[PDB]
């Protein structure tokens, strides 16, 4: 397959840099907020739980 | 005021972020995107050594 | 052609995280408020307190809930919302044959936490029992929001897999 | 003749392969849902909680058994597939003779 | 033409009902068109091969 | 805790790809590539030798 | 095919040595406690103590050995140990021909 209108490596490629991106993007959120639970959608039931205790 | 300190600490307990974990994931994190990068900027020349047959 | 229709879908799923996102933030000034308006009810339910300190109280706990309500009214994005009780849920595209993703709405305002936009209390007993009545209330909040943000995840999950 | 019949052979494995792919993807969306639900449930068997903590739990249990059940629902490639269960094998191309390759249906 | 296939000069939807059922409706003049266009492909490779036959 | 942590460390040497090797086999690869698609390039060639004979 | 079967036998090795590195951890807990209970026993073994010290200490040795109980049962590393007794011994692959690596279990 040598074919000038498609490339399904750059798709895959691109695919593993987006979930990369995200990775990072978590991760400097944990940094810059330091919470690795900040918002309900980190995880809702122990955010919830927390903010009872709080 | 104990109880207080309590509840306070157990909510800590229950969201916190650990930070020294999170020191080395970024690093990683930052490499492995560049890696990322480098082979999508790799993977988009495929189609480049078509031309050459003509 | 069912290829390209996926764009449509992929949009879909993006205001859909919009909507919930400014439904989280309402909910997170609203439970912020719900734990001051706890304290201001509790310490008003003590007896020793002189009638000027009730007052005071009283008039805090009133604005604080007119706070709530006016915050529960201006979460919505783009003239649609999620958790004020104008629909009973949302649909969202999952794939090009136009098959959905529900996503129950979450009422957040007073009248959906048990609470009234007149509620106050008039003597200790009154702040004593509003003291439950605002865990309560504060409870049901947190659920809604957790609820809320399980299904923004999910979103997001799916949004990835489309 | 008979070579040049070998397109349709190589087609049909070409168009097997991205039905696998498709199911793969799924599988991979399916077994992180898994392990969300294996994590909530396993909080969710300490007795020490409270009751609004089950009941979040038990609720993220079932939003995320739903969310499986979608996702399961919408691994599909032109009509066909291989992990929901529609059907019990899929047959391909080997030969211009009609031989198969078959691939027996892994239900996920 | 859009009397041709299933469709109407004035197709159209007044509610988000009335476009999902356009969705389908659509799929069905989509695939009919298709269809169609294939057979007059058909028709023209028939009449090149009797032409050099001729 | 330090059972989490030799588990992921064990994943990690079941999965992880060593990236020094592949930062030579990258090259090499390439490299090989390029000679193929000469040598593709110097096998279409065959066909201008019969014009010659004519 | 000699040469390149040799990646079985690399990984293998490594397979081994994340099991014997969770043994170490598990062992390094499990010393940890027996050096707790020498303590508790012989500061029990003094006679003009009375009987609640003794049975404060008591209850503190049987903790500490319920900590190594459940310490050296968790020593697994997918689905084998070679601390927790379950198994005479483990071999890894050492060579292409199948020459295993004897390495004896040291139940701890």
């Amino acid at each position: 397959l040598n074919s000038i209108n498609t490339n399904a490596g750059a798709m895959i490629a691109l695919q593993n840099l987006n979930g990369t991106n995200s990775e990072l993007t978590t991760v400097q959120q944990r940094i810059n907020t330091g919470k690795k639970i900040a918002s309900a959608k980190d995880n809702g039931a122990i955010w919830a739980t927390a903010k009872n205790q709080s | 005021g104990k109880l207080q300190d309590s509840l306070d600490a157990g909510v800590g307990n229950l969201v916190d972020a650990d930070l020294a974990k999170e020191s080395a994931k970024l690093q990683s994190l930052q490499t492995k995107q560049q890696l990322g990068v480098q082979a999508l900027s790799i993977a988009n020349q495929s189609s480049s050594s078509i031309l050459s047959l003509f | 052609a069912t290829a390209a229709s996926m764009n449509a879908v992929k949009d879909s799923l993006q205001r859909g995280q919009s909507t919930i996102d400014v439904a989280l933030a309402a909910g997170d000034t609203i439970t912020d408020l719900l734990g001051k308006m706890k304290e201001k009810a509790l310490a008003a339910s003590d007896t020793s307190l002189n009638t000027a300190s009730f007052n005071a109280l009283k008039s805090d706990f009133d604005s604080l809930r007119d706070q709530i309500e006016k915050a529960a009214t201006n979460a919505k994005f783009n003239g649609v919302s999620i958790a004020d009780g104008s629909t009973t849920k949302l649909t969202f595209l999952a794939n090009s044959d136009g098959s959905g993703f529900t996503v129950n709405a979450k009422t957040i305002s007073l009248a959906g936490i048990g609470l009234t936009t007149t509620s106050t209390f008039t003597t200790a007993a009154a702040a004593k029992t509003m003291i439950g009545t605002i865990d309560t209330a504060l409870q049901t909040a947190t659920n809604k929001l957790a609820s809320l943000g399980t299904s923004s995840v999910g979103l997001d999950t799916h949004l990835t897999f489309v």
